[PDB]
DNA sequence: ATCAGTCCGACGACGCATCTGCACTACGAGG
DNA sequence: CCTCGTAGTGCAGATGCGTCGTCGGACTGAT
């Protein structure tokens, strides 16, 4: 009973990365420990406080709150902790030099009574669990508060993960998959019953209630699973390929093609009358869609089944399909019934799964493929996605044309054989999910000015990998930020670009270069750096041609990719407001 | 356990200090009085209420009484009466407490005991260097102004002066010295100086409106404390870790 | 059309309790009525609102049935300017909707006549078990306060009284409506029981300071029959899906 | 240096913001004829002049035309509370800064501003010579009436004036706004000289109407054909309002 | 020594919650 | 009716989540 566990032993998973001790350290998490604190500590190595299925808040604190409350806890101030978590760029490894004037007693420890504790798994987890749904008009200084507290309350090494559990992802180097051999070689042996913890996992999202049925019966327990209807199954994905033929040399006589649309995959579920409408995150998405709810119960003539497809955005004058980013105003929990009429909607179904209470996860995909047509008819609304059989190896890219029209670009290649099945949990190799030649962005070289800096976040973080250039503006003599770029440097360019920012470093911002953004540091103009992008986007961030086109607003350039040195121009040199503008008159305005 | 309570607005505005302070606390009716000492989990600041039997037109008890709340479930069940509607608390069984507000419907309410545990607060017993009084309404509204951009004030004062200034971009401060309006009292021990911060330091907002005279406990190194006394023997007193 | 009320902040605000519910509905005028119906896209809610005869100052006919229907958010915001004590005239000849006021200031809004409608009338001759009477004054102030401890409302008669229960989560509200507490004008005596949301009976309230008494008519396992007395003989009617 | 004291703190709160909708820094020009201050838009569409004249001042001791020029980032939230309408504010110079005093009794609670700034060269007062033809006095909740109602159905408002008769008509086809003010409407005096028409900026009309709450004194409107509206009111204690807009003819 | 599978993770734009603070107004009550 | 105090709503500003995938670079391990 203990959580100085989940940083003691949790110090050494990120120095040792090898996978070969890092997993059999993930043994000795479940090797021999306590029997429901297990099912409670396994939701750490997913970055989450429980499946995201059963319904629960979100956790509000972020990152600017806590550094609020990191800020209460170590009894400084907003700013400080703010630009030195900005220099060092990678936070959470913060909280360790935060914690280094151990010196704080205020009440409750200084009149009577004075004593200090640890917490334990089952400790931090429920107070997890409060602070989550605690809500209301006392929420600010009341979810703070618990986080600034166990702070105080825990220990330098806990403040190092402690935080990046709030933050999110572990960043350990283990992730979900890798706790589903832990306890393969921990209770059961090795990798041998690995495919059959990997099997019983499948059909059902959980994490805890899953290891806790396998804790309390044995290993055999993985064996009589099948697919329960609520609770779904993880979803299987694959790769994106460039070859042209890789696949006919491997499958049958060119096969079927389905296409392949967006719009956040979905399972639907129907069990005896009620449904759910399950995303790909393993969400309840169920009442913020309630216009397909009806399209399931009422025109899908099923009892108990369990499916996959997609819920694509419809235009509201013709069906041409539409960006997630359009899909995404269905997100809302208040006005749901009026966004309907405005954004049409209509769903299409790939996989069948689960009916007639048999499983049919491993079945060869013509009795899945092609499995209701006798119920689920056509109608005016949601179909199965178009498919034809492709006879020989020209018709694998006769159907492009026709298939672009809709916008999904790429197709997915359905691969026949019993070594095909949907056995879900990996994604690789199983049926091809490719994309043509998908879409890519446009190129335009231009050169401009490095007029400062920015330190980067995560493991590699600590040197100042992000830049914000600047263009030259002949009329006003002055110096305007572009853009921000962040990538595009080789390692030994990013290597010199601190030696060559420090031999150039000022403190105090130079009079002819203007930017409403604030680097960590000031970098005198002195080295010209050719830039790629993709096209120029509005943002205000940015000051150059300000008020030129929209007002409060600026132009930038979209998808920042370094490509070489400018040794030989002055920043004088550099492109122009004028020129940016005229390139931007150019380009289409649709 | 019957108790009836004339008043509302004390059971309206007592709670704002304790609704977002510390969301946990021991509703103790004594076998003699009501009286509430509460910890906090920031372990900053903590109020006190002292009320004797002489504003409950009925108080029968018979052993120790625990009724469990949540702040914000015991603010919104207490936001139904508005002019002078008095209340009937009592139960049978030790598993939810009738909450039965008179006047207008007859109308009550059925609450589960969210039972929490807390250690014990001493007694203070820690004296203090200045123990002032100002209009409880001024020096509200002094700690409202003072700290509306800022993020921390300071408290000082020499001889003969108040001053909770807070600066970083100007030096505004509001001054309570002699007998021109301000400090109806003042004790001294030495000249004064320290930082009381903003944010949920200001949220002690309509807390001391109850009684028009306030009373500091500031000192050197030393936790705040804000002094009072209402009709009826009910005196609040708040407590502040340093800055 | 000519169209003209005595009280330019009661109308608007029947409307605007509509603005609730109905995202969307349709005008229409009889020889001696003007209908506020339609069903909600929310395929649960019924809302029926029948203007009485004698609301008016004068009200003409030209021809015939006409048809006014409005779009939601114009008429419901633009009517949201009214002042405290003014007149309200209505002016719609053939395709605009000039909301005019009167008194302190002349002024009028504009709004072109949008045809868009739902116009189900469904049959209303179910039969009810139970039958109350309460001022309109009491049942806000209940559910209001109601309207916050949860989501959902159960409601059960025994002995000739009508009980409003709330549960949800932990804790539960209890109110006693009866005859004998003078909270009720008169009533029957039914043993049944039903089942009732909030959102469906909480974002009804606003038609407070509009009507006169109210009459509910409660039911088991049928639509729940809250009628709105009007003024001069007029029709309140809000009908409510079961849960 | 020097000490001159304001009786209505309200009214000092009163003039900075409706001197705050025009800009974020302003000035306090101090000179041997009075106080007075002067900003303009960077479109050149609306602004607000406040002047003190000498002869409501408690006391007015001057010896050089000063002007300072000061931002009411601060200023104008450690001054957006004064509760006291009763309270005198006085403002005296520093030696590097700005010092500016209220006074209320009512509980003591004196509370001193500090602003950072200095004097600096000082601006001949000139206020364009114009004259009115349409003039009329109101009460200030007819031009916020006015705002309020324009601020929903568009954005160029019109105010058309015909013989003793007033007619507003704005926004577009879709949606417009029909109101009259017949003699003695929600007016007090009217000196109409011909009946014209003009436009404005009805966002920025709002804009300058809602830093006028307060004046419990009436105003008096005027403005002419496409010339710039005068909004003209004048505090309990003192201090006389002048508000330009600028006519936008036609976009 | 050389490529296959295999795997954790970092990435930075968009539209909607959700709360916080302020600004203005409506009403109830003692004089 | 005058005045004040408090409830009540309307509205901007600040933090956070969900969302498509996209590409990376390192590890095992059999020829
Ligand atoms: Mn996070
Ligand atoms: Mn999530």
């Amino acid at each position: 009973m203990e959580f100085k566990v989940i940083a003691e032993y949790f110090d050494k998973l990120e120095k040792i990365s090898s996978r070969l001790q890092l997993t059999a350290l993930l043994a000795d998490l479940l090797s021999k420990s306590d029997k429901t604190i297990i099912d409670k500590v396994v939701y750490i190595i997913q970055g989450k406080l429980w499946p995201d299925f059963l319904g629960y808040p979100e956790l509000g604190i972020g990152e600017k709150f806590l550094i609020k409350a990191i800020s209460i806890a170590t009894n400084t101030d907003e700013n400080s902790v703010e630009n030195l978590y900005k220099t060092i760029g990678d936070l959470g490894e913060v909280a360790r030099r935060l914690k280094s004037k151990q010196q704080s007693t205020g009440i409750l420890g200084f009149l009577g009574t004075t004593s200090k504790e640890s917490l334990t798994v089952d400790e931090v987890y429920s107070t997890l669990s409060k602070v989550a749904l605690t809500t209301g008009e006392g929420s600010r200084d009341l979810k703070i508060r618990l986080l600034a507290g166990l702070l105080k309350k825990a220990d330098p090494l806990e403040a190092k993960f402690l935080v990046r559990f709030v933050e999110g992802r572990l960043r350990v180097g283990i992730g979900d998959a890798t706790v589903l051999d832990a306890m393969a070689i921990a209770f059961g042996g090795g990798q041998s019953a690995s495919e059959i913890i990997e099997r019983a996992y499948n059909l059902r999202a959980d994490l805890g209630n899953i290891a806790k049925i396998i804790v309390e019966k044995g290993i055999e327990a993985l064996k009589t699973l099948k697919p329960q209807v609520g609770i779904p199954i993880r979803p299987m994905l694959a790769e994106r390929l460039s070859n042209p033929e890789e696949i006919l040399k491997k499958m049958g006589g060119n096969a079927i093609v389905d296409y392949k649309y967006d719009g956040e995959r979905a399972q639907i579920h129907k069990k005896e009358d009620k449904i759910f409408i399950f995303s790909r995150r393993l969400e309840n998405i169920t009442s913020q869609y309630p216009d397909v709810v009806d399209y399931v119960s009422k025109y899908i003539e099923g009892k108990e089944f369990i499916i996959e497809g997609e819920i694509v955005a419809i235009d509201p004058e013709s069906g041409e399909m539409r960006p997630f980013q359009e899909l995404m105003h269905r997100k809302r929990k208040s006005d749901i019934y009026e966004a309907i009429k405005e954004y049409p909607v209509n769903v299409f179904l790939f996989d069948l799964m689960y009916y007639e209470d048999v499983d049919y996860t491993t079945k060869p995909l013509e009795a899945r493929r092609k499995l209701l047509e006798s119920i689920v008819k056509p109608n005016d609304y949601v179909k199965i996605a178009h498919h034809i059989q492709a006879n020989n190896v020209e018709d694998l890219k006769s159907f492009f044309y026709r298939a672009i029209s809709e916008g999904g670009e790429g197709v997915m290649v359905k691969a026949i054989g019993k070594d095909a099945i949907y056995q879900a949990g990996a994604r690789g190799w199983l049926w091809i999910k490719l994309k043509r030649d998908y879409q890519s962005e446009m190129a335009d070289t231009v050169d401009l000015v490095v007029v400062g800096g920015f330190y980067g976040k995560g493991k590699r973080g600590g040197k100042i990998s992000s830049l914000l250039m600047a263009a030259y503006n002949p009329k006003t003599d002055s110096f305007e930020s572009v853009c921000k770029v962040a990538s595009g440097f080789s390692d030994e360019q990013l290597d010199e670009l601190q030696k060559k920012l420090m031999e150039i470093k000022r403190d105090v911002k130079h009079p002819r270069v203007n930017s409403k953004m604030e680097p960590d540091i000031w970098v005198e103009p002195v080295y010209v750096a050719e830039i790629i992008g993709s096209e120029i986007t509005i943002s205000p961030l940015h000051t150059c041609c300000q008020d030129v086109v929209e007002k409060d607003a600026g132009l930038s350039i979209r998808f920042p990719r370094f490509i070489r040195w400018r040794d030989d121009k002055s920043p004088e040199d550099a492109t122009t407001t004028d020129e940016i503008l005229e390139m931007y008159n150019k380009q289409p305005k649709k | 356990m019957k108790v009836v309570y004339d008043d509302v607005r004390v059971l309206k505005d007592i709670i704002q200090a304790l609704a977002r302070l510390v969301d946990e606390a021991v509703l103790k009716f004594k076998q003699d009085s009501v009286e509430l000492v509460a910890l906090d989990r920031a372990h900053i600041s903590l109020i006190s209420v002292n009320l004797p039997r002489e504003m409950f037109k009925e108080y029968d008890v018979n052993d120790e009484f625990k009724f469990g709340f949540n702040t914000q479930y015991l603010m919104k069940i207490l936001k139904v009466a508005k002019r002078k509607e008095a209340i009937e608390i009592a139960s049978e069984s030790p598993d939810s407490v009738i909450i039965n507000i008179i006047g207008s419907t007859n109308r009550e309410f059925n609450v589960r005991n969210l039972e929490v545990s807390e250690q014990e607060i001493p007694e203070i017993n820690l004296q203090f260097d200045i123990s002032a009084t100002i209009s409880s309404d001024g020096f509200k509204s002094a700690i409202s102004e003072v700290s509306t951009v800022t993020d921390n004030v300071v408290v000082e004062g020499h001889e003969d002066r108040i001053l909770i200034k807070a600066e970083g971009e100007s030096e505004v401060e509001v001054e309570f010295s002699k007998d021109t309006g301000g400090l109806q009292d003042l004790e001294f021990s030495k000249e004064s100086k320290n930082s009381y911060s903003a944010e949920y330091l200001d949220d002690v907002l309509s807390l001391t409106k109850l009684s028009d005279y306030v009373k500091i406990s500031f000192g050197n190194q030393k936790p705040l404390q804000l002094f009072f006394n209402m009709e009826g023997g009910g005196k609040v007193t708040y407590l502040l870790a340093p800055k | 059309m000519k169209a003209k009320v005595i009280d330019a902040v009661s109308f608007s605000y029947i409307l605007r309790t509509v603005g609730d519910f109905l995202s969307e509905a349709n005008f229409i005028v009889t020889k001696e009525g003007i209908r506020v119906s339609g069903i909600d896209p929310s395929r649960v809610v019924f809302l029926d609102i029948f203007l009485p005869s004698s609301y008016f100052e004068g009200f003409e006919v030209s021809q015939e049935k006409e048809i006014i229907g409005f779009k939601l958010e114009d008429v419901n915001d633009i009517l949201k300017r009214v002042l405290k004590d003014d007149t309200l005239i209505l002016s719609s000849n053939e395709s605009k909707l000039t909301l005019t006021f009167d008194g302190e200031f002349t002024r009028s809004f504009e709004l072109p006549l949008i045809q868009v409608e739902s116009t189900q009338p469904p049959s209303v001759n179910l039969e009810f078990p139970f039958k109350a009477q309460l001022l309109t004054i009491t049942f806000a102030d209940i559910i209001d306060e109601l309207s916050d401890l949860g989501e959902v409302l159960n409601i059960h008669s025994k002995e000739n009284k009508l009980y409003f229960e709330v549960i949800g989560d932990l804790s539960t509200a209890k109110v006693e409506l009866s005859t004998d507490n003078g909270t009720l004008l008169e009533a029957s005596g039914a043993d049944v029981s039903s089942s009732y949301g909030m959102e469906y009976v909480a974002n009804t309230t606003k038609m407070r300071r509009a009507s006169d008494s109210m009459e509910l008519y409660f039911g088991s396992q049928i639509p729940l029959k809250l009628r709105f007395k009007l003024p001069q003989e007029g029709y309140g009617d809000f009908y409510i899906a079961p849960r | 240096a020097f000490k001159i004291v304001y009786p209505n703190a309200k009214d000092f709160f009163s003039f900075i913001n409706s001197i705050t909708n025009v800009t974020d820094s302003i000035i306090l020009n101090f000179t041997e004829d009075g106080i007075f201050s002067r900003h303009l838009t960077e479109d050149k569409v609306l602004m607000a002049i406040m002047r003190i004249p000498k002869d409501v001042l408690s006391e007015y001791s001057i010896d050089s035309p000063t002007s300072v020029k000061l931002d009411v980032s601060s200023v104008k939230k450690i001054l957006s509370k004064a509760s006291s309408k009763k309270a005198t504010i006085e403002l005296t110079e520093t030696d590097s800064g700005l010092k500016i005093i209220i006074r209320d009794e009512k509980s003591g609670a004196k509370s001193t501003i500090y602003i950072k700034a200095e004097k600096g060269q000082v601006e001949q007062l000139t206020e364009p010579k114009v004259n009115l033809a349409v003039n009329f006095t109101t009460d200030e909740s007819v031009l916020n009436v006015i705002a309020a109602d324009v601020t929903l159905v568009g954005e160029e408002m019109r105010i058309s004036t015909e013989e003793d008769k007033i007619k507003i008509e704005a926004g577009e086809e879709g949606k417009r706004y029909v109101a009259f003010l017949m003699k003695d409407k929600p007016l007090k005096e009217l000196s109409i000289d011909t009946s014209a028409s003009s436009s404005y900026s009805a966002e920025m009309f709002k804009d300058a109407v809602k830093g006028l709450r307060g004046f419990s004194a009436p105003t008096m409107v005027s403005f002419g054909e496409n010339l710039p509206m005068k909004i003209d009111v004048e505090a309990v204690s003192g201090g006389h309002m002048i508000f330009w807009i600028a006519p936008r003819l036609l976009e």
